[PDB]
C-alpha cells in the first residue's frame, strides 16, 4: 500500500547559515520515488540524530520503523564537501550500522551525493540495483523561434537539465546506447525525416539513415551492437536493424502493416514493437533473423509504444482499457496487466535500468509534462516543470 | 511531418 516505513533525518550541517543542499531531501524523495519506501514526514521526527550512537531505536522501533538515515555534511577550505551518511538499523539489531560512506564532491555534485547515499541504502535494504543516479532524455518544445526544439537531458529527478540538440524543426524519440554515451534520436532538420546518432560529450553527430519517406524510433541493443529502427520506405512502416560496426542494415518486417517502436529484449535477439495489422495498435514480438511475429497483447483494446524490462519479466505500455488510455504492466511469464497512471493522454512510458519506476508524458493544457510513477503503483509525482512543452522521455541505463 | 499513422507516438 504505502512503501515500508523509514525515518530519514535532516543532514548535520556545519556552518554558514543553512546547508548548500538539503542532502536527506534528495535521500527521502529518492525512496519514496521507488514505491518501496514511505520516508517519515520531516516534521514527525521523534529525533534529529546526527550521528549513528544518537539515534533511539526505541523512539523509532515505536513507530514501525526498523531503519533510520542520518548524515553530516561538512565544509572544506577548497571549496568542496564531505558527506556521508549511516543507515542504521532499529529493528534486530538495534543501534547497528549497516551501510555507512563518505564522499568529498563539488558544491556540483551535492544532487549527486545525495543520490549515492539514495542507491547505498536503497539496495542495501531492498537488495535491488539502485537507479537514482540515471538521467533522463526528452525533447522540449519551447517559446523560442528559432530553435524551438531542445533535445535535453537531466537527471531523472529533473534536476541538471542541459541541451544537447536545438533544432528548428522537430525532434522524436531519444533513444540511449547501453553505455550511456550516445543518444539517438529522430530530426526533421533536413526538411525531412532522419535518424541520427549524437555523442553526448562531444556533440559529435553520426548520420544513420535518411531513406525515402519516414525514418524513426530507435533503440538501441542491450549488448551494444545494433540498432533497430523503424522505416516506411516501403510502402507501410517496418522493422530494420542496424550492425554498428558495419553500417549494414537488415529488414525484420515485412508486412503491409505499419511496424514501429522497437524495443529489445535482454538477449539482444529479440523485439517486440506495436502492428496495427489486427486493426487498433497492439504489441507483437518477433526475432530479428525473421520467423513470424507473435501478438503477445490480449488484453484490452489497444496496446501500444512498449518497454520491456532489463531482466525481460515485464513490460510497461500504452493500453487503452476501461475505454481510455493509460501506462499499464505486463508480467511476460504470466500475462497479467497491471494499470499504473491515473493522468491523462499518457504516452511513452521508459523504465528506469532496475525496473522500479516508469517516467511518461501526460497531458496538462496544450502542453505536456513528465510523471513518474512506481512500477508497483504505488508512488505517483509530477516531475519539476520546464519551459515549454516535454514529450519523448527515455530513461538511460546505469550510468 | 510524422510517421502517417496516426496512432504512434510519431505521428505529428
Ligand atoms: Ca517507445
Ligand atoms: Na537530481
Amino acid at each position: 500500500d504505502s512503501g515500508r516505513p523509514i525515518g530519514v533525518v535532516p543532514f548535520q550541517w556545519a556552518g554558514p547559515g543553512a546547508a548548500p543542499e538539503d542532502i536527506g531531501g534528495i535521500v527521502a524523495a529518492d525512496l519514496r520515488n521507488s514505491g518501496k519506501f514511505n520516508p517519515l514526514d520531516r516534521a514527525r521526527l521523534p529525533q534529529q540524530p546526527g550521528s549513528a550512537q544518537e539515534v533511539q531505536p526505541a523512539a523509532w522501533s515505536a513507530l514501525g520503523i526498523d531503519a533510520v538515515v542520518v548524515g553530516q555534511v561538512t565544509p572544506n577550505p577548497d571549496g568542496s564537501y564531505n558527506v556521508a551518511y549511516q543507515l542504521v538499523d532499529t529493528g534486530g539489531a538495534p543501534g547497528t550500522v549497516l551501510a555507512q560512506n563518505s564522499y568529498k564532491v563539488n558544491k556540483q555534485w551535492l544532487r549527486y551525493a545525495g543520490h549515492t547515499a539514495s542507491d547505498e541504502v536503497f539496495e542495501k535494504l531492498t537488495g535491488i540495483k539502485g537507479a537514482f543516479r540515471t538521467r533522463i532524455a526528452y525533447v522540449v518544445q519551447t517559446n523560442g523561434g528559432q530553435f524551438p526544439y531542445e533535445l535535453r537531458v537531466s537527471d531523472y529527478d529533473g534536476y541538471n537539465q542541459f541541451v544537447v540538440h536545438r533544432s528548428p524543426q522537430p525532434l522524436m524519440s531519444p533513444a540511449w546506447s547501453p553505455d550511456g554515451s550516445k543518444l539517438a534520436y529522430v530530426t526533421f532538420e533536413s526538411g525531412r525525416s532522419a535518424l541520427v546518432i549524437q555523442t553526448l560529450a562531444n556533440g559529435a553527430v553520426r548520420q544513420v539513415a535518411s531513406f525515402p519517406r519516414h525514418n524513426g524510433a530507435p533503440a538501441f541493443s542491450p549488448d551494444g551492437s545494433k540498432l533497430a529502427f523503424a522505416l516506411s520506405k516501403t510502402g507501410s512502416l517496418n522493422l530494420y536493424v542496424m550492425d554498428l560496426a558495419s553500417g549494414q542494415i537488415r529488414q525484420v518486417t515485412d508486412g503491409r502493416s505499419n511496424n514501429t517502436e522497437p524495443t529489445w529484449f535482454p538477449d539482444s535477439q529479440n523485439l517486440a514493437f506495436t502492428s496495427d495489422q489486427a486493426g487498433r495498435p497492439q504489441v507483437y514480438k518477433v526475432n530479428i533473423n525473421g520467423g513470424a511475429p507473435q501478438r503477445i497483447t490480449w488484453e484490452g483494446s489497444q496496446n501500444q509504444d512498449a518497454d520491456v524490462s532489463s531482466d525481460g519479466k515485464f513490460m510497461v505500455m500504452v493500453s487503452s482499457n476501461g475505454g481510455q488510455q493509460h501506462i499499464a504492466k505486463q508480467d511476460l511469464a504470466t500475462g497479467g496487466v497491471q494499470v499504473l497512471s491515473s493522468t491523462f493522454l499518457d504516452e511513452t512510458p521508459s523504465l528506469a535500468p532496475n525496473g522500479t519506476m516508469v517516467i511518461y508524458s501526460s497531458s496538462q493544457g496544450m502542453g505536456s509534462v513528465l510523471n513518474l510513477v512506481s512500477t508497483d503503483g504505488r508512488f505517483k509525482a509530477r516531475l519539476p516543470a520546464t519551459d515549454g512543452q516535454v514529450k519523448f522521455p527515455a530513461w538511460s541505463p546505469y550510468l | 511531418k510524422g510517421d502517417g499513422t496516426g496512432w504512434s507516438s510519431e505521428r505529428g
